[PDB]
């Protein structure tokens, strides 16, 4: 039973914890300019703050 | 292909994304040095004009409120936005007459990559992802390892 | 300064030869100057007129991509709502739209 | 030497002995430093020092 | 830029729009929707974060 | 010296810049890189130096 349960148990390296800060990455279609990226970031920040 | 195959298991892999810009079109300006030299202009003048107008050339330093800051020289927005604007620039010839840039130049569109990544010397490309909720990163690693052997 | 001249002129062709050290042709235009608002010898920018042509297709720039070969392609959608790739010929770009 | 040198005109001349260890300054007194942190210039800095 | 032997001259302001600007406009920042600037800081290899 | 100058002039790389420059005019949607003259890559190309 020990052997079976040891086999069953999944593996990892380190647990992840709440830290109060996280990040968001935005990638537009290739050849996009600054204005479209600014519009997308405005959408993102408006959603986050509303 | 790997991304398409990994998109088929939402129960274990979530937010599987690449890390880097994919590919962009590029602009190529063909300068006919034969015609340019026949007209009277020099290659150095053409190169300096193009680089300073469109790329911007760092020139010198100057003090400002007791601090040294650089002075830049660059075209003013409106004249470096479209390919046709390449016809608005003029170059002085040998005898002093001014010749337009569009009498000895051509334009061509090509393809290219904006960023190239190498791992351990060999060329490589990097992707990221997160394990699905209720799962562990080890299972995601195992699933991607077994997906990579095809 | 960029201020449009109040009066309008006409164009009369005068020179057909091509300069050797400039590769350019010199068109000639006449202008009524009753107020003497422009002296002989200054530098001006003349805007001509060619003609309208309603065989014009304008496509927004962000929708047109380019294949590795060099030609341009666009993404169309068919009757069955299935997307397809259509190669096109994009010669000129006006404002923010390919023609 | 200092007594016999104060009578010399057109010259401020002094004589002294080297400190105990001539590798750092004398450990007597304090070394104040007025600093410009706004870009006032040399004239304003000299006026403030005075 | 060009002075003939009669006093006629060509000044820089007749060719350019000289003004104080940024070194490069590639990066912009926005804090809660308002314009802002930022200084990001990375810890060196081996130190105390606190 | 003429050959040296010609080689130095016709075998150089120039920073052409970027289509749709870093400060964009209001209403720009196209952005790409300009590839100007580059270094020669063959003997047959070197033989055609004027």
């Amino acid at each position: 039973g020990m052997a079976y349960l040891f086999v069953r148990l999944p593996s990892s390296f380190l647990p992840d914890e709440d830290q109060g800060v996280f990040m968001t990455m935005v990638q537009l279609p290739a050849g996009a300019t600054q204005e479209r990226t600014q519009k997308v970031l405005n959408e993102v920040t408006h959603y986050y703050l509303t | 292909q790997l991304l398409a195959e990994a998109a088929k298991h939402p129960d274990m892999l979530t937010s599987v994304r690449p890390n880097g810009l994919e590919d962009t079109p590029q602009f190529k300006i063909d300068i006919d040095q034969e015609k340019a030299q026949a007209l009277g202009v020099s290659i150095n003048d053409i190169n300096t004009t193009l680089g300073a107008a469109w790329g911007g050339s760092y020139v010198n330093d100057f003090i400002d409120r007791g601090r040294v800051k650089k002075v830049y020289v660059m075209s003013e927005a409106k004249y470096r936005m479209l390919p046709d604007d390449i016809g608005d620039w003029y170059v002085r010839a040998a005898d002093g007459q001014m010749v337009p840039f569009s009498a000895f130049s051509s334009s061509r569109w090509e393809y290219g990559s904006p960023r190239l990544e190498r791992y351990n010397g060999l060329p490589s490309m990097e992707i990221l992802g997160q394990a699905a909720p209720g799962k562990s990163t080890g299972e995601a690693m195992e699933l991607m390892e077994q997906l990579a052997s095809k | 300064d960029g201020i449009k001249f109040p009066q309008d002129g006409t164009l009369e062709f005068s020179d057909v030869t091509v300069d050797q050290t400039t590769g350019s042709i010199t068109l000639r235009a006449i202008f009524p100057n009753p107020d003497h608002t422009l002296l002989p010898g200054m530098f001006v920018r003349a805007r001509l007129e060619e003609g309208l042509n309603p065989n014009a297709i304008l496509v927004p720039q962000q929708g047109v991509t380019r294949t590795p070969r060099g030609d341009a392609t666009v993404l169309v959608v068919g009757a069955d709502d299935k997307v397809e790739t259509r190669p096109i010929v994009a010669s000129q770009a006006i404002g923010d739209k390919w023609l | 030497a200092t007594r016999a040198f104060s009578q010399i005109k057109d010259a401020m001349v002094f004589a002294f002995n080297l400190p105990a260890i001539v590798e750092l300054g004398t450990a007597t007194g304090f070394d104040f430093e007025l600093i410009d942190q706004a870009g006032l210039g040399h004239e304003k800095l000299t006026q403030a020092r005075n | 830029l060009k002075v003939n032997q009669d006093g006629s001259r060509v000044l820089l302001r007749d060719v350019a729009k000289i003004e104080l600007g940024g070194e490069n406009y590639d990066i912009i920042a926005e804090f809660n929707g308002q314009p802002a600037s930022g200084l990001g800081i990375k810890l060196a290899t081996g130190a105390n974060a606190l | 010296v003429d050959v040296i100058t010609a080689i130095k002039a016709q075998n150089a790389q120039v920073a052409a810049g970027q289509l749709g420059g870093t400060p964009p005019v209001k209403g720009q949607q196209l952005n790409a890189s300009i590839i100007a003259q580059t270094r020669l890559t063959s003997t047959e190309e070197f033989g055609k130096i004027l």
